[PDB]
């Protein structure tokens, strides 16, 4: 008998089974209504400090592979499940679940009431949380971790995830026929976009490379002087875990490059960032977004898109400066998912175009950034 | 799970093909594809409990039997699969011959170990932990008992010893991501119970019939339906209790409480159990409810209506019989017979032409 | 691996028990169980390669024969419990027929999928490392060869081709803490080998013939001794190959080297192409190595004494009746019939009574 | 593939399969021919710092359990053997041997010609060698690894794998019924018998115990001067890893109990130092012995005996000191099998009367012993 026991600030505590490694864990607790992509979600660095519970009861059942993992690690703090199932069954499994996450020395609990655990979250908000696997897990000692826990907001999680040394990416999206495809050579490629690296997702860098755009990823604190130096044709704001706010010298990086006619181009915290570089806002939402089901509206043309959603604050909308229009807003709660500098060739996006595990509504935002920088280009 | 009807089709190839030869279907709804599937099972209405042998063990043409159940399938091929693994086929072996993803293989055989652990230990060995894995897993109060050599009421009594019951779950399309005013709920073994029934109104619990079959169609659904309809207008708060996915009487519009669950008594009475209900109406779904009466009259339920007893004593031939003659009413001449020598005789008193019911 | 001749009292009854059955035994020596076990399979004499199938899969009362064969052992329960791994049966499912240890039972499941591996690959699959890992296990060129549709032939040249020949170990007692100066050795696929033949003479090999059965007993294992007791007297080295552990012919002591192996031209061609002896005598074991001549022959082996040609003259029914025909002796007459009627009328011709032989 | 490496002094390299933890590891390369008891012979402390390999192609068939370790943990640096069972067949196994292996973390190769292994090392002798598993064994590392090795001449192993603090065992013997038997009270038994720990096996413990023997087990530098206020009833000189010349302070602590009239008695380890502080000169062997097949002879009684052998250092019959007479010798190499103090209560074996992994042959070795207890208890 494996005992694995979770508890949270609240002191509620969910009695199950360790399905990961030995040892705790302590995050903000969070729950995903993706009925698929786990491997991706727990490999998306925006997890960083959480600890993830999936909404979908059978966890696991495909394995998983290194072509579903949307970053070099295992972001997620802990993952909490009802049901890992008895087999992985699927062509691409490499691995089943378990020893993947055991190899990736997570913490993870399985067989707990996972429904109680999402009405409690969406119902009372966000909470930090501590997970205890082991012999004996020591309640009063996770409540103790979970309580300790410093909490998200006025986190700045981008610079501990962000890459140490400036980089080039070139590789494109997969495929059922060939998978991941062989990185193109320099020359193959006609843009040169600068991705601010504040804890990018493989999928946005690859869909880019899907479009012509060599890349150049930098780390968060990247200068701006040092990253116009480079003269890009196009400057992108990766997603990214922990509060944006606190990212000092992202917001002013960014201030900089909108007094330039670059196209700036941002996603998820990159979103928020440019907000912020612009005069706007950020709140943290009360239990955040997180799942593939999110139906956001282009208000402009006034469609919806069904999308994948994974974020813990906002850009307040009331808050907006004139040079910010509002282009995206949630269908299921009315907040902000997009907006656009009136005055520049800079927009962002709330969501995520590139998914990973998701929908492919969004990917034409994808195109917009395109556009702005053939623009710039022929100026 | 699709419903067949092949017993009442003699000369009809009952293989399954592409062309549909099912009657009806039953769903069921689980926290766990084990708990779904099991649920599923008893809900069928063809008298399964769960995972019921269809084969003797000891039965030593039984791995030929099914072996062809399994490569060419027909209604009963969900057992064979059991009843395969019980008699020591791999998931491999099974999935070569059925083309059933393992995914779902492996649940089944380790539903079968199970069963092969309770038949060990017997009811002694029932305790309150392992009870609950078991009833996590989808297990019948009625599989468990036959598998410990018990009466159902054993389990049932043994389970409200160690306070186990399961809790309800809604149905809200977001998991759970948004709150919901609908009461549209499945069992199962877990933490936390949104039922939160009512103590403000007078309920009336209408029970349906599971999967529609010949003779058990749509038109009882549609009786249901209007009691339910009926008495809400009437002001009372109605539960409906029902699991065929094909009806109306399925849809959360149709009652103020939807109970998607298997018409069995065990479903029923822990619905009762915190529903309280004023009365329960078991006329109306068809043979189904109607099998379970005396059971739940006996367990305290307050049937309304025609009482189970008079609703046998028509049901009963013997009873019946009596009462058309003490009403002095016109019935055909008729006889019970045990010997196939016996009635050459009794046919005799009667008259030809006979009518020979089994 | 006993030896069985129930094939020649059919009446009998032919399930293992208490009480003794076996007119014969094989030996076998491997680096592991697996090998050890097909290296015997392989040197029975039953015209085995290892786990040839019993039953055909697609046979659909298949499971049912196997089961039989496996609940109540006959003399060939070491077949059909591969059999029953490539009818989809499990390890734990063949152990509960059998008892015997699962330890045994997995090695066994593991050559069946490894098998099946070399059915669907083919010999275009088998590169020099799956190779290795096949003679590894044990298989034989032949059991291969039949997998893979092709010639043992071929197989025997493919492992040519890459240079897969196994070496020598040799028996000590001590498990190689102490020299030995006898050559006493088995075949198997390692690093190190162990054979050291001379250069120096002129050596004579002798081949066994096998596990004694009825009709090629002991007898002929006394020819084998002589030989190797004259010519090793008489100054040559005298080789003896032979499996059968209770024999004179397998004891160190009658030779100057003992092989032993399966009397197989696989197993006997790898000492030839190590040994490069002057003569191999095929002429005293009985039928075992009687088969081989001809093939041996044809892959250079020196054959002395009577040559396989002649051997063939005289075994051959056709042409044993010319030299007799041309040497004007006197055979009873005869006919070679087709089909029943044939004979009848071939039979008139004959004069009854007959000796009917197929 | 999971691929393993060993390769040996003189370079010679043997690639097979890696069956324990990822790493290197480094020793003195012998070779064990015992059919049974691979648990008990890893468990073995006298193992530390070599690279245990078994003659015995099978290794693993009956999984492993608790009562089958000699020790508190895994002595051995490393093991090699020929083939790893796909399963663990036995009703007393409690996991698999991989298992066991990882969980001590030890480096393991399977899949290697054994044989050619332990003929070399009977032809040449021992050598250091270096197992190294993982995804690209460097092959000129090990081989640098194996050199760079000191060597377990004049190595004192005995203080690397001693006890800290002295303690009592009372613990008895196992049995197929009771298993392993709850610990004796001290009044429960007679006497009281003080263990030098030289990296002591716990079999020799629990077969002291069946004799009526509490114990006092005590770090391998312990003063004969701390010892005798113990009023020990006898003085027991366990076995031990390493060479014991270098162990001065044992041989020293012995000497003084040499002039005292206490019942002293070694096993291995023990009964080298009880000669080399009697006068005799001890000798490191070609190979050793490593077996439990082992033919030894009590010249006295002209009597055979099976036994169970784990040594690679020996005492020279021929430097002998008058006062030590011959008692046993082995009847594989005729070297020196056991000693009698002509003059004292003291005396020793080479083999283990414990055994453990092995024949019970030598056990009454164990009686002498007692005989002389009670003796001098007497007085
Ligand atoms: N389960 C009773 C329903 C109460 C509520 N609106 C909820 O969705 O939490
Ligand atoms: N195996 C060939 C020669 C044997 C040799 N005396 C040895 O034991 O090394
Ligand atoms: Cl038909
Ligand atoms: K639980
Ligand atoms: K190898």
């Amino acid at each position: 008998i494996k005992s694995a026991l979770l508890v949270l600030e609240d002191g509620t505590q969910f009695h199950g089974r360790a399905i990961g490694a030995t040892g705790s864990a302590v995050g903000e607790v969070v729950f995903n209504t993706s009925m698929t992509g786990y491997q991706e979600i727990l490999t998306d660095p925006s997890y960083s400090r959480q600890i993830v519970t999936l909404t979908y009861p059978h966890i696991g059942n495909v394995g998983t592979n290194d072509a579903d993992e949307e970053s070099s690690q295992v972001h997620a703090q802990g993952l909490v499940i009802r049901d890992l199932p008895l087999i992985a069954s699927n062509f691409r499994n490499t691995e089943d679940l378990s020893s993947y996450l055991k190899r990736h020395n997570i913490v993870a609990i399985a067989d707990i009431d996972t429904r109680k655990l999402t009405r409690l979250l969406r119902e009372k908000g966000a909470q930090n949380g501590c997970i205890i696997a082991g012999d004996n897990p020591d309640a009063a000692l996770a409540l103790e971790k979970a309580r300790a826990f410093p909490g998200l907001n006025g986190m700045d999680l981008a610079k501990e995830v962000t890459t140490a040394e400036a980089y080039s990416w070139t590789q494109g999206s997969w495929t059922l026929t060939g998978g991941l495809p062989q990185a193109k050579k320099e020359d193959e490629l006609p843009f040169h976009v600068v991705a601010y690296d504040f804890g990018a997702k493989r999928n946005i860098l690859r869909m880019l490379v899907d479009r012509g755009c060599r890349l150049t990823i930098v780390p968060a604190q990247t200068s701006a002087e040092d990253v116009l130096k480079m003269n890009p044709d196009g400057i992108f704001l990766s997603n990214g875990p922990g509060d944006p706010a606190p990212c000092d010298y992202a917001i002013t990086a960014i201030q900089k490059f909108l007094e330039t006619d670059i196209p700036v181009f941002g996603i998820c915290l990159g979103h928020q960032l440019l907000a912020l570089a612009s005069g706007a806002k950020t709140v943290k939402m009360k239990f955040g977004h997180h799942g593939g089901n999110h139906p956001v509206k282009d208000v402009e043309k006034n469609v919806v898109m069904i999308t994948a959603q994974n974020h813990g604050f906002a850009v307040d909308e009331a808050t907006l400066p004139a040079n910010l229009r509002v282009t995206h807003k949630s269908l299921f709660d009315g907040t902000l998912q997009g907006i656009h500098r009136t005055d520049k060739p800079a927009f962002s996006f709330q969501g995520h175009p590139e998914a990973s595990p998701g929908p492919h509504d969004a990917a034409p935002l994808f195109d917009h950034f395109i556009e702005l920088i053939e623009q710039y280009r022929k100026t | 799970i699709p419903r067949f009807n092949f017993e009442k089709f003699a000369g009809a190839n009952d293989r399954l093909t592409t062309q549909m030869k099912s009657v009806g279907e039953v769903m069921a709804i689980g926290r766990t594809q084990q708990e779904s599937l099991q649920k599923a099972l008893r809900g069928l209405e063809v008298g399964a409990t769960g995972f019921d042998p269809k084969v003797s063990l000891d039965d030593p043409e039984a791995l030929t039997k099914i072996r062809r159940e399994l490569k060419d399938a027909g209604a009963d091929r969900i057992w064979y699969i059991a009843d395969a693994f019980r008699a020591g086929l791999s998931v491999d072996g099974v999935f070569n011959l059925t083309n059933i993803d393992r995914w779902f293989l492996v649940q089944i055989e380790e539903l079968v170990r199970l069963e092969e652990k309770v038949a060990e230990v017997g009811i002694t060995g029932l305790n309150a932990d392992f009870l609950r894995q078991l009833k996590r897993k989808g297990f019948a109060d009625a599989r468990l008992a036959k598998l410990a050599g018990v009466r159902e009421a054993e389990i049932r009594k043994l389970r409200d010893q160690y306070d186990l019951h399961p809790v309800y779950k809604r149905v809200d399309t977001c998991a759970a991501e948004f709150a919901t005013d609908t009461a549209y709920m499945y069992s199962t073994y877990e933490e936390e119970c949104e039922a939160n029934p009512s103590t403000d109104r007078e309920k009336i619990m209408v029970l349906g019939g599971g999967p529609n079959r010949i003779g058990q169609g749509i038109e009882f659904d549609y009786c249901c339906v209007h009691a339910s309809l009926a008495l809400r207008e009437d002001g009372y708060e109605t539960i409906m209790v029902n699991c065929n996915p094909e009806t109306v009487s399925t849809d959360y519009d149709t009652s103020d409480r939807l109970y998607f669950e298997p018409v069995t008594l065990e479903d029923v009475l822990e619905i009762v159990r915190i529903e309280k209900p004023k009365g329960v109406i078991v006329q109306y779904g068809g043979q189904t409810p109607l099998k379970l009466a005396r059971a739940l009259e006996a367990a305290g339920v307050p049937v309304i209506g025609t009482s189970p007893d008079a609703i046998d004593r028509a049901e009963d031939r013997e009873r019946f019989q009596h009462a058309v003659e003490r009403l002095k009413l016109k019935q055909p001449a008729n006889a019970t017979v045990t010997a196939i020598e016996m009635a050459v005789e009794k046919a005799k008193e009667i008259g030809y032409p006979l009518v020979v019911r089994p």
